[PDB]
């Protein structure tokens, strides 16, 4: 049982970003794939 | 050992008077010693054989019942009070099937149900004889049957539950109110859908008695309603149930009504108020948005046409309304689109959340009945996984998976529409039936057993199927063992047999529609229906089964553990589908379990024969033996595996048939297995026949179906049966004489003809049940969606 | 389900359309995973990795605040009506109407997510005026059907239920507890409402109004709450389990209900006359002062020493709280039999110094901790006055002289054994408590 979903109503991937909104405890920019991404 | 001694004693005295019975000339056979030795002994002296078999019977009872006498100063005493009961029942059978025979009602009753006191199993078993012989006989046991079974364990009924609340309305409810009530008190739950479902159906009669029973079941009706937990289950249940089929069926069960006149409009409101009330109006008890939608697109249109009320349709235009109903149903079957969260169609479901002391919903089915029932381990549901699968059939069904409180995750199939009470009573006569089979050795040895799956029925139009998980359909393992040569070639060529058939039809009929059967069953001769089933025979690839368990398993001893349990399952099923009689066994009727390798049986449409008896063109095999079970088998022939499988099991059958009998005669005695429940059973499945042009109501009968089962339980040829059963349901038919020509074999080609009508033994009929199963005249000239030729 | 959020929080809060989206039905739901929680065993740490996904999620609504109360088409809860939309608004709704669950640790989440957003909503408002402006628009019932009422979902809690005779069949033990469960979360929900302001004390409980609250508590003080002999609930046999959970639950709610009456005491002044009727009589009382001279007889634990640091506090505010009150005399007629003068010289004249004398010594702690918790009240020369010739203090000095000659010699030595020790530190606190007394 896969979930089927919800009846209708009536260069490649983004690069690591270093600035960040939320503080940590106690337009977007693109790159490409850099060789330990994906297998080999 | 005097018990025991009269106990064997009265045996033999039985066993004498049953043989000179069956054939009362073997008495004027024997010897001169004998004849009169038997003569002597029953000490009546007429020579006449009615008197000296009477006789026999007298001192048969006399020794039992001096054996009832002597049990009364486990294990011993319940055999003395069954050997007189099970005596007595089959004396008053033998008179009720066509003043000595007084004092045998009170009899039966009293010992049974003493016995039934004592933790029997064959007189729980053998309980609704009572309730049988309570209304044959109200004289001598209405009273008695009420002062001894208020003192037998109520948790002795429970498998028998579904008689009590159907005998609730009768004259003889007394007989049986205390122990229903004493059910509600122990165990509510076990009774809760068997009232729910005959609640529906009561119309209590005006006397001083119906009054009565009206505040009884008024009673128990507040005592059941535990917060009306139930209903608000059962509703949000049957939310999940697609509305163009519950209207489709509402169609079904408004036409036929309405072809009835003097029409008299007032079931007919009652019939319109249950489809508004489910289908019309829009402010309901709980809907999704699944039955919100459709009637947002049709709900204004049921008053545009049947009226606010109702009374608008009540012009009854019989054409026209098929024409109000198709105008409906060419827009119906495609607006519609099955949800798959549960969110979408059932926000109950959606929102379960059990609450903080409430009730407990008990998962469906978990009461069996033998034993002491024990509910504090009984699964109590805690919610529902938000995943519904859609199954891909016309009469589509739901599949649900239910996550009980004891850590674990139980699936159902929840299909709405159609009555489950056949299935479930189907599948209580397997349990009766490979219940027998563990009590022989021979079939204990080889550990056959039929796989039986529990079946509740809530309500009508609304039940639940237990699912049974790594498992897939005979049809889908031959045609996913396929190749995509094979695959495609065998589904879209016009020379593959599944379009070569229709062709071969016309070329010997001329039409197109299920009346070319009624000519080539006469126009066809022998050789020409043999000739070319072999020849639209070997356009499927020979191997599928043995290829499907080759790639299925991984070693060859897996693979020789997975072809011996499909062959000892498969034949089991067989052998046990013709005992019942069980028609219409297609491919998809079967379901083998991917990870074992044995084989299911499902959908039980037809009961008795009803295939052969009912249907336009009958389908007069005894199960499914086509070409892909006995090329599995290969090298080996068919006097195997399969012939042992199928001759044991017919031998532990028709070693003992009175548990069996007995069950398959309150079985067919029931109400709910009727004409009008058959007929409108096959209306919503499309099937073989689409309506019916009969002479008055077909004449369902069945003082002789079971007549057709014992005979062959008893030893009969099969093919006897087939033509005694179509001779029934076909003798207005233009080619009666063709179908007995087909059924009954050649004397030349068959082993079936070539034997006596009855006196067979297990061995034999097995032969010859094997013989008409696999006969090319008859898988030739059978049901084209059948497919034979797989 | 709870170590899968508390890893990728880090990321789910770092996108708007994915937060925009799936905060609340995220949210309701971890709420009632917690609720479930509430069954199992304290040592599986499931409500704790909860609470810290309910702590997750909240710190990402209280950060972006002003864009979640917007009226925009997002993902409905489990529970929830259809909408055009969904908002801030509504979940505080569902807050609110989630305040009085059974489920301990669920509704202690439920109230504190209600008060960290009743800020946050468009306009600013205090907890006080958001409160009033829907009780002035909803009735004040619908209210005391929230604290009241169980849950939302089945009509229930002491508002159906008062009295544990209602809630009767076959004698099941469990089932006691869903209703002291069901009452502890009305006193739970009604006195954090009446401490955080936030409501009157006299407008809640008073005119015309089903407040099923205070026939509850005098149900659970006149026959439940003093002698849980575990029969005094069953109108069979016992095992340690069933009752020590029954005592632990016995305790937790008496405690809660003495937090009760002292927020009752501190807020409405003339409010007073609420609890006489009812609580300031021998029920409350008796309780109250059992619980102070010996806890233990009432069915507490020694060995949870958390517990015994927190009865400390709660009868000392208690016993402060209705110091100024009318009620002043009626705790000094249930204090001053229990506690009076023979009552320690009856105590002081056992054998202190023998290998097995604990014959008093046993019960002697109970009337030291009592004495030490009285006089940190502060009423200890209220109940103990000066009665040798003045302020050079009788007892305040008898008692270093006891402890002072116990050793002497003379039977040769008395060697100290490990009661000794607590009762001699408990002596010489009380005796130094006395006042003054360092020369
Ligand atoms: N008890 C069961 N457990 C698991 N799967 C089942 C069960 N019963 C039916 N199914 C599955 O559901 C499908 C359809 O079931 P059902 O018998 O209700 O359909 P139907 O409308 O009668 O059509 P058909 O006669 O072709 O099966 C079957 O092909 C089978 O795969
Ligand atoms: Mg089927």
């Amino acid at each position: 049982p896969m979930f089927v979903e919800t009846q209708a109503s009536q260069g490649q991937i983004r690069a690591t970003q270093q600035q960040h909104d939320f503080t940590l405890t106690q337009v977007v920019l693109y790159r490409s794939y850099r060789h330990g991404d994906l297998p080999d | 050992a005097f018990r025991d001694q009269n106990i064997l004693l009265g045996t033999t005295y039985r066993i004498i008077a049953n043989a000179l019975s069956s054939e009362p000339a073997c008495l004027a056979e024997i010897e001169e010693d004998k004849a009169r030795r038997i003569l002597e002994l029953s000490g009546s002296s007429s020579e006449d054989s009615e008197k000296v078999i009477a006789g026999l019977y007298q001192r048969a009872f006399q020794h039992l019942s001096e054996a009832v006498q002597a049990a009364e100063e486990a294990a011993g005493v319940i055999d003395a009070y069954m050997t007189l009961a099970d005596f007595c029942d089959q004396q008053l059978r033998k008179e009720e099937e066509n003043a000595e025979l007084q004092a045998y009602p009170a009899l039966v009753v009293e010992k049974m149900l003493k016995a039934l006191k004592l933790n029997s199993n064959e007189a729980r078993l053998k309980f609704p004889r009572l309730l049988q012989i309570i209304e044959r006989y109200p004289e001598e046991t209405l009273s008695l049957m009420t002062k001894e079974i208020s003192s037998v364990p109520c948790w002795q009924f429970i498998s028998w539950i579904s008689h009590m609340v159907a005998l609730l309305d009768k004259d003889q409810a007394v007989a049986v109110q205390h122990s229903v009530e004493e059910i509600t008190d122990n165990y509510p739950q076990a009774i809760v859908y068997p009232f729910i479902i005959s609640s529906e159906s009561y119309s209590f009669k005006d006397t001083s008695t119906g009054h009565k029973n009206k505040e009884f079941v008024a009673r128990i009706k507040s005592k059941l309603d535990q917060g009306g937990v139930i209903q608000d289950f059962i509703n949000a249940l049957d939310q999940l149930s697609n509305p163009e089929l519950l209207f489709k069926d509402w169609s079904n069960d408004v036409r036929a009504e309405l072809a009835k006149t003097p029409v008299n409009k007032k079931n007919i409101e009652k019939m319109y108020e249950r489809m508004y009330a489910a289908l019309g109006d829009p402010k309901a008890p709980g809907l999704g948005a699944f039955r919100r939608k459709f009637i947002q697109t049709f709900g204004k249109e049921f008053d545009k046409h049947f009226g606010k009320g109702g009374s608008k349709l009540l012009r009854m235009k019989l054409s026209d309304f098929n024409d109000i109903t198709n105008m409906l149903l060419l827009k119906m079957n495609k607006d519609s689109k099955p949800p798959g969260n549960l969110k979408e169609c059932s926000p109950w479901m959606s929102d379960f959340k059990v609450e903080f002391l409430r009730n407990e919903l008990e998962i469906p089915g978990q009461y069996d009945g033998r034993g002491k029932p024990l509910p504090e381990y009984h699964v109590r549901i805690a919610g529902f996984d938000e995943r519904v699968t859609v199954m891909a059939s016309l009469r589509r069904p739901k599949r649900i998976i239910i996550r009980g409180h004891d850590e674990r995750e139980h699936p159902f199939l929840v299909k709405g529409g159609e009555d489950l009470r056949q299935d479930q009573r189907v599948e209580q006569l397997f349990q009766v039936m490979n219940g027998i089979l563990a009590q022989d050795s021979a079939c204990s040895q080889r550990a056959l057993q039929l796989r039986t799956y529990s079946v509740v029925p809530m309500t009508s139009r609304l039940g639940l199927i237990e699912w049974l998980e790594n498992t897939v359909t005979l049809k889908d393992l031959l045609l996913n063992t396929m190749s995509q040569e094979e695959k495609a070639a065998y589904l879209s060529d016009p020379r593959a047999p599944p379009c070569e058939y229709k062709d071969w039809l016309t070329k010997m009929s001329g039409k197109h529609d299920v009346g070319a059967y009624m000519l080539m069953y006469k126009g066809a001769n022998r050789t020409e229906t043999v000739t070319s089933f072999r020849k639209r025979e070997s356009k499927v690839p020979a191997d599928l089964l043995k290829r499907a368990f080759v790639r299925m398993s991984t070693s060859p001893e897996a693979f020789l553990a997975l072809r011996s349990h499909f062959a000892s399952s498969h034949a089991l099923i067989c052998i046990s589908h013709w005992i019942l009689g069980i028609g219409d066994r297609h491919l998809n009727n079967f379901m083998v379990a991917m990870e074992t390798g044995g084989v299911i049986g499902i959908d039980f449409g037809h009961a008795f024969g009803s295939a052969t008896q009912f249907l336009p063109v009958p389908e007069l095999m005894p199960f499914r033996l086509t070409r892909q079970f006995i090329n599995l088998m290969l090298p080996m022939k068919e006097t195997g595996l399969m012939y042992s499988i199928m001759v044991h099991a017919l031998r532990a059958f028709r070693s003992d048939p009175g548990l069996l009998t007995n069950t398959m005669d309150v079985f067919v005695k029931e109400p709910s297995f009727d004409w009008k429940n058959f007929e409108q059973k096959m209306l919503k499945k499309g099937g073989s026949w689409i309506q019916e042009i009969n002479v008055a109501e077909k004449n369902w009968y069945p003082r002789q179906k079971i007549c057709y089962a014992k005979r062959k339980l008893a030893g009969a040829n099969p093919a006897v049966i087939t033509c005694d059963e179509l001779l029934l349901g076909h003798e207005k038919a233009p080619a009666f004489r063709d179908y007995v020509a087909v059924a009954r074999g050649s004397k030349d080609h068959n082993i079936r003809a070539q034997e006596p009508e009855s006196g067979l033994s297990e061995e034999t009929q097995v032969k010859c049940l094997m013989d008409q199963a696999t006969d090319p005249n008859i898988l030739g000239r059978t049901w084209e969606g059948w497919e034979p030729w797989m | 389900a709870s170590l899968a959020f508390n890893n990728i929080y880090r990321e789910f809060r770092e996108e708007e359309s994915l937060v925009e989206q799936f905060v609340f039905e995220a949210l309701v739901i971890y709420m009632e995973s917690l609720a479930l929680a509430h069954a199992d065993e304290k040592s599986l740490g499931t409500i704790q990795q909860c609470c810290d996904a309910i702590d997750h999620l909240c710190r990402i609504i209280e950060k972006k605040h002003v864009s979640l109360n917007k009226a925009k088409k997002r993902r409905l809860p489990r529970g929830f009506p259809p909408s055009a939309s969904l908002c801030l608004l509504d979940l505080v709704k569902w807050l609110l109407a989630h305040c009085g669950r059974p489920q301990t640790e669920c509704r202690h989440k439920s109230i504190e997510l209600f008060y960290k957003f009743v800020p946050l909503l468009p306009g600013n408002r205090s907890p006080n005026l958001w409160l009033k402006d829907v009780l002035k628009e909803e009735g004040v019932s619908f209210l005391i059907n929230t604290f009241e009422g169980g849950g939302c979902g089945q009509p229930s809690g002491i508002l159906a239920q008062p009295t544990l005779l209602y809630l009767r069949g076959p004698f099941s033990l469990q089932a006691t507890l869903c209703w002291l469960d069901l009452l502890l979360a009305a006193l739970e929900c009604y006195n954090t409402f009446i401490g955080e302001r936030t409501v009157g004390a006299l407008q809640v409980l008073g005119t015309e109004a089903q407040s099923s609250l205070l026939k509850a508590v005098a149900f659970f003080l006149e026959s439940i709450a003093m002698h849980d002999i575990i029969a005094a609930e069953k109108c069979n046999r016992t095992s340690p389990q069933e009752g020590e959970r029954y005592n632990y639950s016995k305790c937790t709610v008496v405690v809660r209900i003495m937090e009760f009456t002292t927020t009752l005491l501190n807020t409405s002044p003339e409010g007073w006359k609420l609890l006489k009727k009812d609580l300031c009589n021998t029920h409350l009382m008796r309780v109250l002062v059992q619980t102070l001279c010996e806890p233990a007889s009432i069915g507490f634990n020694i060995g949870d020493v958390q517990v015994m640091a927190h009865l400390p506090d709660v009868c000392v505010n208690l016993m402060k709280a209705l110091k100024m009150s009318p009620y002043k005399d009626i705790l000094e007629t249930h204090l001053r039999e229990k506690i009076t003068a023979q009552s320690i010289e009856e105590l002081c004249a056992v054998n202190l110094y023998g290998p097995d004398a604990q014959v008093d010594r046993s019960r002697l702690a109970a009337v030291v901790s009592a004495c030490k918790q009285l006089h940190r009240a502060g009423l200890l020369h209220n109940i103990l006055p000066s009665q040798s010739t003045d302020l050079h203090h009788s007892v305040g000095t008898e008692l270093l002289s006891l402890v002072y000659k116990g050793i002497a010699p003379g039977q040769c030595l008395p060697s100290l054994d490990l009661s000794c020790k607590q009762l001699a530190s408990g002596l010489l606190e009380l005796a130094f408590a006395f006042g003054g007394l360092c020369e």
